[PDB]
């Protein structure tokens, strides 16, 4: 990596910050949920009535480090707006997803994947169906939360998101993940008749 | 002043001081030979003129006076530090 | 701070500067878990010992001071600091409370109009960092500052009983069993809401 | 630095409390082809006053300059503190500051030769440089000997006098100066000059 | 160098484009916009390439600001600054008399079953059909002969860059 | 340190901030060599010599070593530069020294050698390595043998020994204690703690071959008949 | 901002404090898009409830300020700031056009003489030039300052129809229609060219 | 970043502890007691897990604090952040209401000589025995409820995570 | 990790300096014991009578680099009070048993531990031989120190510091590595009945 | 090296890639936009690099409104030895013992076989690139520059003069 | 540091001999020379090695400054830094009484077509016949002889490089230079 653009990254990042305006880095771990919740917990600072904008584009992550960003957008008292640009994993269409009801802006050429939370088992014979119960455990919780947020049963979101299911916001307006979509009106074009 | 002629009496505006070295130099051997860069050089007033521009000083030729850490210039004449102090950097007198 | 060799002992400070000693280091309040050094919120709370051209103060009174107030030295044997008339609050009375002083210059004691319980209990909070707005009810008011024009000293507008806002960070902050008390400047008043 | 003027007016008026001045002679654009070096297009610029401003507003009170249009201000080119407004007819008019004026010269409209004769006006006094050695007893610095020639009023006293209270030297007593401490000057007779401010003046030798 | 010239916004497209070198793009896109959007925003395009749904997160973000876009475009750009070199208005679309211009499709991938590779197989194919709706929209070309330059690799010249439709104006005439 | 070494540093001031740790004990005339003395370091040390020489000719420098060996000419342009200067260089040897740091602390002037009570001192011959052909072998041996007479009349100038008593030590692998190497005439002052007189066992290996203890009187010293 | 409790039901400034209220938030003025982060060009001027020891500053007047003036705080459910009569710009008319905004402080408003593209459409090795010359023009002229000698309010010799050869960056700027107005120092005019 | 915060009171245990992971908590926990040992501590815990060795220094000098300690969960304690957990003042230890905690033995390896392996496993039934008497503790739990739980993975809510002692009170509501 | 740790990192030690506390962290290496060295001697210069209370947490080292560390604390003017937070090593407890008597003082869940130094040898005949005496010289001298701090015999401590051995607090008590415990008073915790 | 930020002198050093030739081309977008008259000295030294990264360099310097001087320092090997001809008539500087290397760029062929032929026509298409603008910047024929860009040949800063390369020396 | 020589007009050539490290030396001679053109410039060179296109431009940066300079060997000096040991002003040529000497010939790497080895073989022999026809002219020896010593890969003392023509004096005083 080029240490030059770290700087020049920082930079826009903080000026953005002031503008409160937070972001996802790449893959959801444990280094940048500590981060993430930081910036989250100090932009109520300036006020506490007027929206969060939130930058979402994460290509994958683990499941723990997302749940410790989850729970804290809905407990603070601004709402905080999701804004999906690029491409949202199974982990990062579900932050997109745990904002206000309403406020919930996207563009129309997003990518959005929701598939079951990936994950690994190692030890002993006992070791390996304690560690497969906590993952259906973050199985029920993830298509649980998405129920309830998209407004769907319970049978439709676990089998649309067994395997990876990719949308468009035109198609996932009608779902529930994206409640409206951001595009300025064009000019009426002079078709062929 | 102090180098060309004799007469080392200066004008009305400022005095001059001779700080007293001690002896820290011989235990740099084992620890740092110097105190790090302070204030309260405790110096004596070689010559003193009271009436300025500004405040006046109400010392007498031989005392101690305390100073401030900048607008001052450092000059070896003989030997010895001469620090060309100001008459509104001074504070007061020690014991 | 610097040893000086004790020669005539005749201190006279020039202008309006006032050498005045640090009295004890809290009586080791705080004794016996580490005996660490921590932040002063009591600044040379001790006697002065030469006055110089300064009339506000007396000897021997007991005056707090600033955290920033002057330049330490190590003369008599102990810590002192030699100070200027600009940062001086107010004596102390016989007993050590803090809401009891008056100021004797171009300050202002305010105790902080606030609630008594805001963490409710270690609820999930943040941001409390506020800059603009804070509270502060008045308990005693000074004299105002020396005006260039008429040669005289005037009291500012303002009452000994009402709330009046102020601005943070301003000041030096006490504490007395729990109560705030801010001291701040004349000169730092904005409304009173009373 | 170089802005152009519009073209229906020709009449600049100073920056409030400042001085507006005028120079073309002795340029880069000069009948003089053998010259000195370079301190010779640093020489007394002698720039005509062409009108003065107000006094300084400050913080609510009117200050004097203490001048006349019936000068000829010199100030410091190199010294790029300044505008530089070009009229349309050739003329450029500069305007400077109370601190960028030198002093006046006495037949000014000539060469660096009445130099010795520069008689200041602002917080600046004239020292002549006596031909010595420079650093014997350093290895730090040491500062050059220096005679002075003429001596100028200071800045404006803020006390109810009003008055301008000018600098405590005097023409003939020995003093020092370092080579970065001032303006530098030559002549062509070999003898050297600087100028001082006065809060670079410390003390006599 | 580059902090020299961002706050006259500045945009330079330099290296890979990654998932973190194009979320640097995109950061600094939002910031541009929100302080004046009366006032243009020039693209610098010099890349040799990069990644399918990261070199989509520029296009759609200098589609989000409401002011104006100029891109320009150095040396090489291979299928995502190419792509991004038409992405902005007509009148304003300058190129290097001897910039490459290389047309390309992009790539995929897929690794687990072999029914998560059917799923990546139409993922692509949303792609390919998602880019030859945009790219005729600005060449003024049918989608039969944009499908069929998309195939196969060609690096084209300027000369006719300008008569494609990519492009509008030639720095320097020549 | 592991994983990473954190900046151990302090600038403190009531209106600005001063330097880092290195920077400000090299401005009050404390030179410290750490690491592997290659051709990186040795003109930092020797470009710091030139630096503290312009500041003041008469202030004695001080060159704080602790390395635990170097480059065999590297060492050696660090000496003949602190020898061809005007004023005094006092030595503090810190750690380990193998046979190179241990040079540049008998390199010093006489009685400003000053060694502390657990520092270690060797002194070898130089090491080196044959390369290809004869014509390079033979100038391989013609380069240690050169390397082995210049630091042969080093030790005979700073220490005044013989030269039979250098060529009996360097021959294998020595390892000086430095109440050994007062002996030797290495350094001049042994540095100790407040009243600290412990025997290291190397002096009681001395005391063994001069015949002041027995195993039957072993006295207030450690146990060496362990072997 | 804070919530205030219902204490006092009372506001007295003291000094150079003037409270001001603000208009709306945003007014919904960007409808049609909704634009959840748009420009805010217009730091909420608003009518004036109290007045303090103001000297230049009239109860009916709509003062405009800056976004740093004072601190913020929630009157009963409205927002509010207690601006600095230091940094004030100017009071608005009846009209909302900002060419009737006449200053009452130490500013000077400008139309502005600029180009509107630097750059030409856009080219190449270009968008810099020096911050400070560039071209205006005055339109109205404020109020002066303070004279020592005569106790009365003097303005500089200035009108309302020359041409200025300002300094850039100083201030604030605001669009009427396309045409723009600047505010500067009194104390920024280089030449009054009429 | 984290220094606005720090200021404030709020220290922050996130990443796996190592041996210079967990000296950069501890010597933050002297520096809040250095500032004022009157006013709240809240540390917030975010880790995967860790040694013993380390992380048995973040409890004795969370345990020399004299102030009131005040423990909260953000997301995942495997092991090592659920006994810092409830190591916290009674009454202040909270957590979120969808977070995980799994409580562990702590982890060791020894290798070696075959004597290295009698000082080894004595260690390992010495750390065994001394965090057994500290989680029976605030949790008013006998000893043979504890070491029955804690001999392989488990996971658990923080539904019966308030009845066991970890927590004292839910934040999030229900 | 990232460097925005190290930052905050490097402000709370430089807070340390203010307080006359030094920090001896991570492996005892040549690099780190000249950045600790320096670091003595300048806290001497301020006040040449105020204790200095060094922070011991080091789980290892060479031998060498730690005989620097040992001998500069003895030879100052003021005392240095050491203490142990989390664990000590051979090169660790060296530094911990290095302190003046009766101001050593230890946490009473940290552990102590120690044993004699490792290594190696590697060459010819000779250089195994001459090796082995460096190592020896090594075991003879830190048992000969650590018979005059805890104040036993020279042949109790070999028996001991021959094989890897930890010790409890409540025990180093009754040993002689710490003279006492710092703690706070425990609460009143009522028994069973 | 900012020192030479300020007195209008940027560095061509190792090997021309894409993230040097982007910074390359920032500093000479700042520095003709705080002067347009006064020249840019360049101290071009490299051993080569890729086909288009030395032509995003040079085609910036013919949009540079005053002209440019161009210093060889060390050695140019077929990549810095074209930044060097496309400089201004009257200010191609060379040492005196340098070095200018002429010769074909390098560059792969990595894909199918269809896709290696229609890749090598752009080569082919760079040689002629290449070859028909160093034939105007030399004066010299068409021929003879195709004739010695297919081997390595280097070139004596005395015999550059006379062949084209630069215009004079610096020797001093 | 190297700042505090920076001001005095002194430089360091330390290290092995690099492209980036190249025009570091370059760039900063020739701002000495804008400064001052009267003040001599002293430089330090202790390096082991390094390339002959780089070590060239040090040698061309030198005859570009129309001040004096002076060297100064401390360390090594392996086949590049004797070469630019010599190339300075006579008589103001200084070095330490033990430092060492390397004069042989650079090394280089040939590979690829049947035309390219033979252009890179003549090549470094070009090299070797401008680098032995440079050394001789400051050093006062015949071409003949210069050209069979740098043959031979063998160190040279100080003390018969000051008869062989390299360097003019010796720190010291001659008496302190060790066989």
């Amino acid at each position: 990596p080029n240490p030059l653009v770290i700087e020049r990254f920082q930079g826009v990042v903080s000026q953005l910050f002031q503008q409160r305006i937070v972001r996802l880095g790449g893959a959801v771990d444990d280094d940048m949920a500590n981060l993430l919740v930081a910036q989250l917990l100090y932009l109520d600072s300036v006020d506490n009535k007027r929206d969060i904008t939130m930058y979402v584009n994460s290509p994958g992550g683990s499941v723990t480090a997302g749940m410790a960003v989850f729970d804290t957008m809905r407990h603070i008292r601004p709402d905080v707006s999701t804004c999906c640009i690029g491409l949202a994993a199974s982990m990062g269409a579900f932050i997109l997803a745990s904002g206000q009801a309403g406020k919930r802006y996207s563009l129309p050429n997003s990518r959005i994947m929701i598939h079951q939370p990936l994950g690994g088992a190692q030890g002993q014979a006992t070791d390996i169906e304690i560690q497969a119960n906590e993952i259906l455990h973050h199985k029920l919780t993830l298509n649980g939360y998405l129920a309830q947020f998209t407004g769907q049963s319970m049978e439709t979101i676990t089998k649309d998101t067994d395997r990876d299911f990719f949308m468009s916001p035109q198609e996932a307006i009608e779902y529930g993940l994206v409640d409206a979509i951001i595009s300025k009106p064009q000019m009426l074009q002079s078709r062929e008749v | 002043a102090a180098l060309d002629i004799t007469k080392m009496t200066p004008i009305h505006d400022r005095v001059l001081i001779r700080p007293i070295e001690e002896e820290q130099k011989t235990a740099g051997g084992i620890l740092l030979p110097k105190a790090p860069p302070k204030a309260n050089s405790d110096a004596h007033i070689g010559e003193v003129l009271a009436v300025g521009s500004d405040v006046t000083l109400a010392v007498a030729k031989g005392d101690m006076v305390v100073f401030q850490k900048y607008a001052m210039a450092e000059v070896e004449v003989k030997e010895g530090q001469i620090i060309f102090v100001a008459e509104k950097s001074i504070m007061g007198k020690l014991e | 701070a610097t040893p000086v060799p004790k020669q005539f002992k005749a201190v006279k400070p020039v202008g309006d500067r006032v050498l005045v000693k640090v009295d004890k280091e809290e009586a080791k309040s705080v004794g016996g878990v580490l005996l660490p050094a921590s932040v002063r919120n009591k600044p040379t709370a001790g006697s002065i010992i030469a006055l110089g051209d300064a009339k506000s103060v007396k000897l021997s009174d007991k005056v707090i001071y600033s955290k920033f107030a002057g330049t330490e030295l190590e003369l008599g044997g102990a810590e002192h600091v030699l100070l200027k008339e600009e940062d001086v609050i107010g004596v102390l009375s016989a007993s050590e409370k803090i809401a009891q002083l008056k100021p004797l210059s171009d300050r202002i004691l305010i105790k902080g109009a606030k609630a008594e319980d805001k963490t409710s209990g270690g609820v999930l909070l943040a941001t409390e960092s506020a800059e603009k707005p804070t509270f502060g009810t008045v308990v005693a008011v000074g004299e105002g500052r020396e005006d260039e024009e008429t040669k005289a000293l005037v009291k500012p507008n303002v009452t000994v009983g009402a709330t009046v806002m102020y601005s943070k960070y301003s000041g030096t902050e006490f504490e007395e069993d729990g109560d705030n008390y801010i001291v701040v400047r004349e000169s730092d008043i904005l409304a009173q809401l009373s | 630095e170089a802005i152009s003027v519009p073209a229906p007016f020709t009449k600049v008026a100073p920056k409030g409390d400042r001085v507006l001045v005028k120079v073309a002679e002795e340029e880069v654009k000069t009948r003089g082809g053998i010259l000195l070096p370079p301190s010779a297009i640093k020489k007394p610029t002698s720039g005509e006053v062409v009108q003065l401003g107000d006094g300084r507003v400050g913080d609510g009170e009117v200050r004097p300059f203490y001048l006349q249009p019936g000068q000829t201000v010199v100030y410091s080119k190199f010294g790029f503190m300044y505008q530089d407004l070009k009229l349309s007819n050739g003329e450029e008019y500069i305007l400077i500051r109370e601190d960028d004026v030198i002093g006046i010269m006495p037949r000014a409209n000539a060469q660096a030769d009445d130099v010795p004769e520069l008689q200041p006006l602002a917080d600046r006094v004239l020292i002549k440089v006596e031909e010595v050695a420079d650093v014997t007893m350093g290895g730090k610095e040491r500062p050059l000997s220096g005679t002075v020639v003429r001596v100028g009023p200071g800045k404006y006293d803020k006390d109810a006098e009003g008055k301008r209270r000018t600098v405590p030297l005097a023409p003939g007593d020995k003093v020092l100066y370092f080579k970065y401490a001032g303006d530098n000057m030559e002549t062509p007779s070999g003898d050297k000059f600087v100028v001082l401010r006065s809060d670079d003046v410390l003390c006599k030798a | 160098p580059f902090g020299l010239l961002l706050r006259q916004r500045i945009v330079f497209l330099g290296g890979e484009v990654e998932d973190f070198g194009a979320d640097a793009i995109i950061s600094q896109l939002l910031l541009l916009d929100s302080q004046d959007p009366t006032k243009d925003i020039k693209i610098f395009i010099n890349s040799p390439g990069g990644s399918v749904t990261a070199g989509m997160g520029i296009y759609d973000a200098m589609m989000l600001c409401r002011a104006d876009v100029n891109t320009y475009c150095f040396g090489l750009a291979a299928s995502m600054g190419a792509f991004l070199l038409g992405a902005g208005k007509r009148g304003k679309r300058n190129s290097m008399p001897n910039s490459r211009i290389m047309i390309h499709q992009p790539l995929g991938g897929a690794s687990g079953q072999a029914v998560d590779i059917e799923i990546q197989a139409k993922e692509i194919m949303y792609h390919k059909a998602n880019l030859n709706r945009i790219m005729a929209d600005y060449c003024q070309q049918p989608l039969s002969k944009i499908e069929e330059d998309t195939d196969r690799d060609r690096y084209m010249s300027p000369l006719e860059a300008k008569e494609y439709g990519l492009i509008d104006h030639i720095i320097g005439g020549e | 340190s592991p994983v990473v070494t954190p900046d151990i540093q302090i600038g403190h001031g009531e209106d600005a901030i001063e330097m880092d740790l290195y920077r400000y004990l090299l401005s009050n005339r404390i030179i410290f060599i750490g690491g592997y003395i290659n051709d990186k370091m040795a003109t930092q040390i020797v470009g710091s010599l030139m630096a503290l020489e312009a500041v003041d000719e008469n202030e004695d420098i001080r060159i704080y070593i602790n390395s635990p060996g170097g480059q065999p000419y590297s060492v050696l342009g660090v000496v003949d530069a602190m020898q061809s200067i005007k004023p005094d260089v006092q030595t503090v040897a810190l750690g380990a020294c193998y046979s190179y740091a241990s040079l540049v602390v008998a390199a010093g002037t006489k009685g400003k050698r000053y060694a502390m009570k657990n520092t270690r001192l060797m002194m070898t011959q130089p090491m080196g390595g044959s390369q290809g052909d004869i014509y390079q072998i033979k100038a391989t041996v013609e380069e240690l043998n050169a390397l082995y007479q210049i630091f042969s009349r080093y030790y005979m100038k700073f220490t005044g020994m013989n030269q039979d008593q250098i060529e009996q030590a360097t021959c294998r692998d020595h390892f000086m204690t430095p109440e050994q190497a007062k002996l030797e005439g290495l350094i001049d002052e042994i540095i100790r703690g407040k009243g600290d007189y412990t025997v290291p066992p190397a002096i009681v290996r001395q005391f063994r071959e001069v015949g002041l203890v027995d195993d039957l009187t072993p006295g207030p010293f450690l146990k060496v008949d362990c072997n």
